[PDB]
C-alpha cells in the first residue's frame, strides 16, 4: 500500500535500523497499513544524501520521507530542501539538526519542517516575562546568520503586545571559535539591565556565557533566556551554561528517536488517509531525479495541501504555509540547580502554566559574593506610605509606577511551608523610595509583604514583622513605615531617616 | 602548497577566457609560489546531476574557491542553488558572476555566498535618490508577490523610514495572473501620479497593456521600473515615455571573470600572512565538518578593495554584495531605448539629451494630481461649529447677526437618524459658525469647492487598539482622514505629537489651553489634591477620544488621573456640560476657547485655574499633503490684517 | 549632524556674558557662543572671534532640542542687522544668514508671520505672542 522511507544519519548505534522496520507490525492502530523502508546515511554529506535519496526513489515507489539528524548540522536542511523542490516528493524532517525552521522555501519545496518558528519562540518568552513582570531587557545577538529575523521578530513581539516593553540596548558580539578576545568584554562591561535575551549558536552560547561570567554577567540578578539555536542535544549541556538559563522547546524534546519516528510515519499516513478518503484514490508516488516536473502538479498541491492539516493523539500538528508548525504546544523549560534540563511551564493554548511564583535564585556563580545583587524586601501596608491593591483586569499585571509585590505565602489555607504566593500590586512613596534606591545603587529587589506581626515587637524573646524578618536573615532589608528607636538599632543596622516622624496626638476640632 | 580555485560556466569557450585570465593574475603577484592553479566544469541540465558535477572535480579537487556564471537565456534562480548549496555545506566561498536574484542575498539559506554584481532590489536605491532629485513624494509601489517583489518593497520601505516619508500605498501582483485592472483601477484613485514597477517580463507586459486600457500613461503619470521591465516580452509592450535603468556591463562576463580573479587572488595573498591554512574538503564523499579557514576567508575576502578591475572599483557590503555600481537610465522614446544618465553610485549625473516624460511633456511633472472637489470633516462644537436642522426644503431658517450682517450657512450631511445606536442615516443638515466663516475664506483664497459632512460617531479621535487583534487604529475625524474618506479637518483639532506623526498640521489658527469647569471656584490647575488623590466626593471627567485623553494617557506623571478619568468619560462636550449643570459631574476638563465661550452665555458656571496645556487649533491634512503651505500661509494672512479679530468678535463675544 | 545655528540677544530669552575669567571657561548651565567673525579680531594669532556664554529660554530650548533630536551645534550672534527686514530685495539678520545659507537654523526671539514663511520655512511656535501696546500707569 503506502510507502513511508524513514532516513537517517544520527550514526550510534547499527541495529536501530532493523526496529525501524520491525515498527512494520505495529501501525495497526493507525487506519491504511503503511510498508516502512530503512536505509540511513552514515556520513551526512551532500553527495551521500543525493546518491542514497536517489536510490531509494529509484528502487521502490514511495510515497513520503522522514527524514532524521542528530544536533547542530546547519546545511542539511537546504539539501532537503532543495531534494524536495527537484524530485517534488513530500519530505517530513523530525527529530533535531534539519529541524530548525528554514523561513524562505522554494516555491515548489515541500520540506515541512517539525519545528517553530522565530517569532512563535519570542512570542512565548515575552509571555514569561509578562508573567515574572521583567519589563526592562537588553537583548545579545550576534552576528550569526539569522540575526535580523530575530530581531525584527523582537521589534514586532513587542509592539504588539499590551505591555510597555522597554529594550534597555540592542548590542552585536563577534563571538566564534577563539576569535577577537576584546571588545566583547569592553561591551559586556556596560550593559545595565536585570534580564537578557541572547540569540547566537552553540558554540557561539558557549563563548558567550563565558565571557559574561569573566564579565559579571551570571547569578542572581541576571535571567538569561535563549531560543533552541542555544541548546545543544539537551540530554547533556556544557558547563558553562548558567543554572537559570531559560529557553522554549517544543514538547517533543523529551522525546525518543523511535517515538519521533512513529509520530513522523503517523502524520504521513493520516494525511495519505485523507487524500484518499477525499479522492477516492491512494496517492500518486514521487518520481525522481530524471524528467523534473516543473510546474506542481494539481494532485500534488491537494496531497499536500492535505498533509498540511492533521491532528493525532491530541496534540495537533498542523503546518503552516512556510513549512514549520503552527500553534504547536511549546513547553518552556531551565536550567536547574543540578545541570539539568527540566520542564518548569507550559504553553497549550494561549495559557501559560508556570510551576514557580517567583522566578528562584541560586547560589550559583557567586565566587566573589558581591554578584549576589539580589535582595528580598519585606514590607507593610500603611495608607499614605504603602498601599496594594488587586491586579489590573484589563492587561493584567499592574499599572505603571506600581511594583509587583508577593504575599508572604497562602497562609489563609497554606500556612506551612508551601512556597507557591499571592501577587499583589504595590504603590506610594516608600515604593518611590525604593525604586529610586534600585534604580541609583543598581540592584534587584523582590518586593514581599508580612504576616506574622507588623512592625515588630519582642514577644517571649522572638521578633516578629519587618524587624523580625530582618533579624532572622529572611530578608536583606525592609522598607515600610519603619519608626528608629534604640531598641531595634541595637540587634539591626538602620538607615539615615528619609521621613521625619514622632508622636503626635490626634483631637476632634468638632 | 597549491592554491587552486573553480569555475563552473556554460558556453564552453568563456572556460578558456577564465584559464587565460587566472594565468595573467598568476603571472602578477606578490609571491609566486602558491601556484595559483585553476579548474573548470560545464553546466548539467539536472540540478540533481549538476550538484554530484560540483561534489566531483571541483569539490574532489583541493578547491578555495568556486565561481558561477549563468547561460544567457534568462533561467532565473535555478542553475546556482545546487552549487552555492553544496559549496555553502563546508562554507567555500561562492562568486556569482551574472545571477541578480535577491534570494542570494540571505544569508541563512546562502551562507557561503558573495556576488561581483548588484541584484534586483538595489535598484530600489537609485529610485531614492530619483527621488530626491525631482523632490518627488507621492509614489506607488506596484510590486510582484513573490520573494523578488517582496524584497525590493522592503529594501524601499528601509530607505524611506530612514527619511521622514512614507509610500503611498503598495499593490502586490500575483504573477502569472492576469486581470490586475483591480489594481490599476484602485491606483488611479490616489492623488500619487509616480508609478513604480517591480515585476518579470510577463508581469510587467501585462501591466503595462492593462494600463493602456485604462489610459493611465498620459500626461501627468511618471513611470519608473528596472532592467526585467525594459527588455524581453515588456518593451514590446513598454509605454512610451518610461524611465528605465540596466547596469553598464550587466553580461560582459570576461569581464566579471578578470574581475573576479583578480580580487580572489588578492583576498588570497592578503590572508596567507595569518597563515594557520586549512586545506579543503578534498571530496564530498569522505567528510562532513565544515572547511575551518572557510569562514575566515569569506570575512577577508567580503572586506577587499580591489580597485584596479575591468567593471571599476569592487567593494562588497555586509551581505556579500558589489557595494557600489553604474547604472544607465534608459527613456523610452519613440520606441527607442535612449540614454540620459549614468548613476555614479550616490547621485546621477545628467549630461546630454532630454527626458521625454509619457505625456510627451518636454517639462518636469510634479509627483501628485490634486482634485479641486475636497471633501471636508467637521464635528459639532458649539462656538465654533453650530448645525442647526435644515427646513423641509432642503435649506434652514436665514439669519442675520446683531450688527446687521448676514450670517454665512452651508449644508453638511451630518448624523441625523431615529434609530438608536450608531448613526444608520445621514440626514443633512445646515452648518455655520466660525469654523465654517474660516473655510469659505479659504476656500475663496485658494480657489477650491468643498463639500462638508459630519464626523461619523462624534469623537475627534485617538488611534486605540482594534478589536480581536493587536494593533492600533485611528477613529473618529483622524481615523477619516488617515482613510480616505476625508480630506482635510476644518474643526477645532488640538495640535499634539500624537496626531503630528501622521496628520499635517497647519499654523495655528486659534491659540488657547486646556482648563476646568465647575459650578459657580476652590480648584487651582491639575494640582490640587483633590484632583491628585481621586475619590468619590470629587468626580471629574472629560470627552472620549479626545486630545485630553490622548494628554493624560501619555503622561506617566497622571496615570491615576486617567485611571479616574476613565470611569466617567462622556460621548459628547455638550452633553457634559449639561451633566456639569445639572450638577451631575463636579469638574469638566475641556479646550479653554470653548469652556471659556460656554461659561460667558450660558452663564452659572465658573471656570478655575490657570491654561495647564497651551497649544493651537490647527488644519489636519494627511502627511505631506501639497497644499499645507497655501493654507498656512493663509492662515498668517488671516491674522495679520483683521480676519481673526472679526472672527473672534463676530462668533465669540 | 552638526547644526550652525544663528541667534541674536533678547534679554528675557538670550543673554550674553563673558567668561569667568578665574575659571577659564564659563558657569555651565550656559552654552558658549561666538560673535560674528566678519571682522576679524585676531590681533595677530590669538582668536578671530569674541568667545562669549549664551544663556536663557531660548539657549534652554536648543539645549532640549539638541538632547531629543541627537544633533551637535555652534551657536554664533548675527551682527548685520536686526531680527530681520527686506531691504532692496534682499534679507539681513537673522532672515538673512538661513536664506543666504550661512546657517542652519535660527532660533530666537523671531515670530512666524507670512513674509518670512513663504521665503523660509517655520518650526511649530513654541512660545505665542503678538503685537501688544504699553502704558504707564
Ligand atoms: C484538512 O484540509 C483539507 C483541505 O483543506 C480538508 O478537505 C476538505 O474537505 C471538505 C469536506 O470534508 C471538502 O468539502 C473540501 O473540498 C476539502 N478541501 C479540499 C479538497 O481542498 C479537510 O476536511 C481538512 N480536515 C478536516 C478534519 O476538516
Ligand atoms: C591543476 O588544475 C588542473 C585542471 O585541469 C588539474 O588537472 C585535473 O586534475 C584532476 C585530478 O587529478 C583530473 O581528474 C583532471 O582530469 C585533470 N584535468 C586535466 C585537464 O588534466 C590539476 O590536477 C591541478 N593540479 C593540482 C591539483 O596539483
Ligand atoms: C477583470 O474582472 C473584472 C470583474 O470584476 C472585469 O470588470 C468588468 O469589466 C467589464 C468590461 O471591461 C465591465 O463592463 C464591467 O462593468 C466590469 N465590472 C466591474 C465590477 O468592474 C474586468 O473587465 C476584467 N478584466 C480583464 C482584463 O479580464
Ligand atoms: C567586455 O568588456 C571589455 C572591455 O570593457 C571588452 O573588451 C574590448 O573588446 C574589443 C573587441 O572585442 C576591443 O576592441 C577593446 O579594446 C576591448 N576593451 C579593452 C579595454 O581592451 C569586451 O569586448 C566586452 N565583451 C562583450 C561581450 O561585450
Ligand atoms: C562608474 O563609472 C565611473 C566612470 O565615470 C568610474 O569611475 C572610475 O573610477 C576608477 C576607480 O575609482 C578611476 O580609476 C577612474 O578614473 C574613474 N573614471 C573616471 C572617468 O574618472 C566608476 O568606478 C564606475 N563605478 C564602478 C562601481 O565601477
Ligand atoms: C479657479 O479655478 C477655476 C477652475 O479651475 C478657473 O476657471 C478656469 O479658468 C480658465 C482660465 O482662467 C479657463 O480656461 C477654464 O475654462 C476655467 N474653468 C472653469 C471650470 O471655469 C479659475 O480661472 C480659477 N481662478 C483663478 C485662476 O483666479
Ligand atoms: C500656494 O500658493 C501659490 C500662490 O502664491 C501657488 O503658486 C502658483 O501656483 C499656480 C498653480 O499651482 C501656478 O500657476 C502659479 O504660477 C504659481 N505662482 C507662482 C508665483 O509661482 C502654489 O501653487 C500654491 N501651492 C500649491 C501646492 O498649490
Ligand atoms: C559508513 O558506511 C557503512 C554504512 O552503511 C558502514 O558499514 C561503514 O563502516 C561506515 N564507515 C565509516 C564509519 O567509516
Ligand atoms: C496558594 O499557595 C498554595 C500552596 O501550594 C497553592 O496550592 C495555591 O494554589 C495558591 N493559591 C493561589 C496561587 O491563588
Ligand atoms: C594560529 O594557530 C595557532 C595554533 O595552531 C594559534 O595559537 C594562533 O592563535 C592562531 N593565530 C591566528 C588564528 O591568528
Ligand atoms: C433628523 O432625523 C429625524 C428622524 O429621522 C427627522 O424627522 C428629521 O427631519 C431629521 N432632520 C432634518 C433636518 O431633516
Ligand atoms: C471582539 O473581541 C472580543 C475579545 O475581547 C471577542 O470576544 C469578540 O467576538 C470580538 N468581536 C468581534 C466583532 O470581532
Ligand atoms: C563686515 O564688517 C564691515 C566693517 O569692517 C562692515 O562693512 C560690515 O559690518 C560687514 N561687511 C559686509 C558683511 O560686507
Amino acid at each position: 500500500a503506502v510507502t513511508v522511507a524513514v532516513v537517517f544519519g544520527s550514526s550510534g548505534p547499527l541495529q536501530t535500523q532493523a526496529r525501524t522496520r520491525l515498527t512494520s507490525q505495529n501501525f495497526l492502530d493507525l487506519p491504511l497499513e503503511i510498508q516502512p523502508l530503512t536505509v540511513g546515511v552514515n556520513n551526512t554529506n551532500p553527495s551521500s544524501i543525493l546518491t542514497q535519496i536517489c536510490g531509494l526513489l529509484g528502487a521502490a515507489r514511495v510515497h513520503g520521507i522522514v527524514f532524521e539528524d542528530n544536533v547542530d548540522t546547519e546545511a542539511v536542511a537546504q539539501l532537503l530542501d532543495f531534494v524536495s523542490s527537484q524530485t517534488h516528493v513530500p519530505i517530513l524532517s523530525i527529530s533535531g539538526g534539519s529541524a530548525v525552521v528554514l523561513t524562505p522555501k522554494e516555491p515548489g519545496s515541500a520540506f515541512l519542517q517539525l519545528g517553530v518558528s522565530l517569532e512563535q519562540q519570542l512570542q512565548v518568552l515575552f509571555k514569561v516575562l509578562e508573567e515574572y513582570d521583567w519589563s526592562a531587557f537588553a537583548v545579545i545577538t550576534s552576528l550569526h546568520p539569522g540575526h535580523a529575523l530575530f530581531l525584527e521578530g523582537v521589534r514586532a513581539v513587542a509592539d504588539a503586545s499590551y505591555l510597555s516593553w522597554r529594550l534597555l540596548d540592542v548590542l552585536t558580539l563577534e563571538l566564534g571559535p577563539g576569535g577577537p578576545r576584546a571588545r566583547t568584554q569592553r561591551l559586556l562591561r556596560q550593559v545595565d539591565a536585570p534580564v537578557l535575551v541572547a540569540y547566537c549558536s552553540r558554540e557561539e552560547a558557549e563563548v558567550l556565557f563565558a565571557e559574561a561570567a569573566q564579565a559579571g554577567l551570571v547569578g542572581p540578578g541576571h535571567v538569561w533566556l535563549v531560543p533552541n539555536l542555544a541548546l545543544g542535544s539537551t540530554d547533556a549541556p556544557p558547563a558553562a551554561f548558567p543554572v537559570g538559563l531559560i529557553s522554549v522547546v517544543t514538547e517533543s524534546w523529551r522525546l525518543s528517536l523511535r517515538q519521533k519516528v512513529r509520530d513522523g510515519v503517523a502524520i504521513l499516513a493520516l494525511g495519505a488517509h485523507s487524500y484518499r478518503r477525499q479522492y477516492g484514490t491512494l496517492p500518486a508516488p514521487a518520481g525522481d531525479c530524471r524528467s523534473h516536473p516543473g510546474p506542481v502538479s494539481p494532485a500534488r498541491e491537494a496531497f499536500y495541501r492535505h498533509l498540511l492539516n492533521v491532528t493525532w493523539e491530541g496534540r495537533d500538528f498542523s503546518f503552516s504555509p512556510g513549512g514549520y508548525l503552527v500553534r504547536p504546544t511549546m513547553v518552556v523549560i531551565a536550567l536547574n540547580r543540578h545541570r539539568l534540563w527540566e520542564m518548569v511551564g507550559r504553553w497549550d493554548h494561549g495559557v501559560l502554566y508556570m510551576k514557580y511564583p517567583v522566578w528562584p535564585r541560586y547560589s550559583t556563580s557567586l565566587q566573589p559574593v558581591v554578584d549576589s545583587r539580589h535582595l528580598t524586601v519585606a514590607t507593610l501596608e500603611e495608607r499614605p506610605f504603602v498601599i496594594v491593591e488587586s491586579p489590573d483586569p484589563g492587561t493584567g499585571g499592574c499599572v505603571p509606577n506600581t511594583v509587583p509585590c508577593r504575599r508572604q505565602s497562602n497562609h489563609t489555607f497554606s500556612s506551612g511551608d508551601l512556597t507557591p504566593y499571592t501577587k499583589l500590586c504595590c504603590k506610594g512613596f516608600c515604593i518611590d523610595i525604593l525604586k529610586k534606591l534600585a534604580k541609583v545603587v543598581k540592584f534587584s529587589y523582590d518586593l514581599y509583604l508580612v504576616t506574622n506581626g507588623k512592625h515588630g515587637k519582642r514577644v517571649r524573646g522572638v521578633w516578629n514583622g519587618m524587624i523580625g524578618e530582618v533579624y532572622y536573615k529572611r530578608a536583606d532589608m525592609a522598607i515600610g513605615s519603619l519608626t528608629i528607636n534604640e531598641e531595634r538599632s541595637e540587634i539591626i543596622d538602620f538607615s539615615v531617616p528619609f521621613v521625619e516622624t514622632g508622636i503626635s496626638v490626634m483631637v476632634s476640632r468638632s | 602548497k597549491i592554491v587552486n580555485i573553480g569555475a563552473v560556466l556554460s558556453t564552453r569557450k568563456h572556460e578558456q577566457m577564465f584559464r587565460e585570465a587566472v594565468n595573467q593574475a598568476n603571472k602578477r603577484h606578490g609571491s609566486w609560489k602558491i601556484q595559483l592553479n585553476a579548474t573548470s566544469v560545464t553546466h548539467k541540465p539536472n540540478a540533481i546531476q549538476m550538484a554530484l558535477s560540483v561534489c566531483e572535480d571541483l569539490i574532489s579537487s583541493q578547491v578555495y574557491a568556486i565561481l558561477v556564471s549563468h547561460p544567457p537565456t534568462p533561467n532565473d534562480h535555478f542553475t546556482p542553488t545546487p552549487v552555492s548549496y553544496t559549496a555553502g555545506f563546508y562554507r567555500i566561498p561562492v562568486l556569482g558572476l551574472t545571477t541578480r536574484m535577491s534570494i542570494y542575498s540571505d544569508k541563512s539559506i546562502h551562507l557561503s555566498f558573495l556576488r561581483t554584481v548588484p541584484p534586483y532590489s538595489h535598484q530600489s536605491s537609485v529610485w531614492f535618490e530619483m527621488m530626491r532629485v525631482y523632490n518627488w513624494n507621492h509614489i506607488i509601489l506596484l510590486v510582484s508577490d513573490d520573494h523578488e517583489g517582496r524584497a525590493a518593497q522592503k529594501r524601499l520601505e528601509t530607505l524611506l523610514e530612514e527619511r521622514e516619508s512614507k509610500a503611498e500605498k503598495v499593490l502586490q501582483f500575483d504573477p502569472g495572473t492576469k486581470n490586475v485592472t483591480a489594481l490599476l483601477m484602485e491606483a488611479r484613485e490616489l492623488e500619487a501620479r509616480v508609478i513604480i514597477l517591480s515585476a518579470s517580463e510577463d508581469d510587467a507586459a501585462t501591466v503595462y497593456r492593462a494600463a493602456a486600457m485604462l489610459n493611465m500613461t498620459g500626461s501627468g503619470y511618471v513611470w519608473l521600473v528596472g532592467e526585467r521591465e525594459i527588455s524581453g516580452n515588456a518593451l514590446r509592450y513598454a509605454p512610451d515615455g518610461i524611465i528605465g535603468l540596466q547596469l553598464i556591463n550587466g553580461k560582459n562576463e570576461s569581464a566579471h571573470i578578470s574581475d573576479a580573479v583578480g580580487v580572489v587572488a588578492q583576498a588570497v595573498h592578503e590572508l596567507l600572512e595569518k597563515e594557520n591554512i586549512t586545506d579543503p574538503p578534498r571530496g564530498c564523499v569522505g567528510n562532513t565538518n565544515i572547511w575551518k579557514t572557510g569562514p575566515l576567508f569569506k570575512r577577508v575576502l567580503m572586506s577587499s578593495k580591489y580597485a584596479d578591475g575591468v567593471t571599476g572599483r569592487v567593494e562588497f557590503n555586509e551581505d556579500g554584495d558589489r557595494k557600489f555600481a553604474n547604472y544607465s537610465i534608459m527613456n523610452l522614446q519613440n520606441r527607442k531605448l535612449v540614454q540620459v544618465g549614468i548613476y555614479n553610485g550616490t547621485h546621477v549625473i545628467p549630461n546630454d539629451r532630454k527626458i521625454i516624460w509619457p505625456g510627451g511633456e518636454t517639462e518636469k511633472p510634479r509627483g501628485y494630481q490634486m482634485s479641486t472637489r475636497l471633501k471636508i470633516v467637521t464635528i459639532h462644537q458649539e462656538p465654533f461649529v453650530y448645525v442647526k436642522p435644515t427646513m423641509s426644503d432642503g435649506t434652514c431658517k436665514e439669519e442675520f447677526t446683531v450688527n446687521g450682517d448676514p450670517v454665512k450657512k452651508v449644508i453638511c450631511t451630518g448624523p441625523n437618524d431615529t434609530s438608536p445606536g450608531s448613526p444608520r442615516h445621514t440626514v443633512p443638515q445646515c452648518c455655520y459658525g466660525f469654523c465654517i466663516d474660516l473655510l469659505i475664506k479659504l476656500a475663496r483664497t485658494m480657489n477650491f469647492t468643498y463639500e462638508v459632512h459630519l464626523v461619523a460617531d462624534g469623537k475627534f479621535g485617538t488611534q486605540e487598539r482594534v478589536n480581536n487583534s493587536n494593533k492600533k487604529e485611528w477613529n473618529g475625524m483622524m481615523g477619516e482622514l488617515l482613510s480616505g474618506q476625508a480630506d482635510m479637518i476644518v474643526a477645532p483639532l488640538t495640535i499634539n505629537n500624537e496626531r503630528a506623526q501622521y496628520i499635517e498640521f497647519s499654523k495655528p489658527f486659534k491659540y488657547q489651553g486646556l482648563t476646568i469647569l465647575v459650578k459657580k471656584e476652590r480648584i487651582t490647575g491639575i494640582n490640587d489634591p483633590r484632583l491628585r488623590n481621586p475619590s468619590d466626593k470629587f468626580i471629574y471627567a472629560t470627552v472620549k477620544q479626545s486630545s485630553v485623553d490622548i494628554y493624560f494617557r501619555r503622561q506617566v506623571e497622571l496615570s491615576t488621573m486617567y485611571r479616574h478619568m476613565e470611569k466617567h468619560n462622556y460621548e459628547s462636550a455638550a452633553e457634559a456640560i449639561q451633566a456639569v449643570r445639572d450638577n451631575k459631574l463636579h469638574a469638566f476638563i475641556w479646550d479653554s476657547a470653548v469652556l471659556e465661550f460656554e461659561a460667558s452665555q450660558k452663564c452659572d458656571l465658573v471656570t478655575t485655574g490657570e491654561l495647564f496645556f497651551r497649544s493651537g487649533f490647527g488644519i489636519g491634512m494627511r502627511k505631506d499633503s501639497p497644499w499645507k503651505q497655501n493654507v498656512s500661509l493663509s492662515i498668517l494672512k488671516s491674522h495679520e490684517n483683521g480676519f481673526m479679530e472679526d472672527l473672534d468678535k463676530t462668533w465669540v463675544r
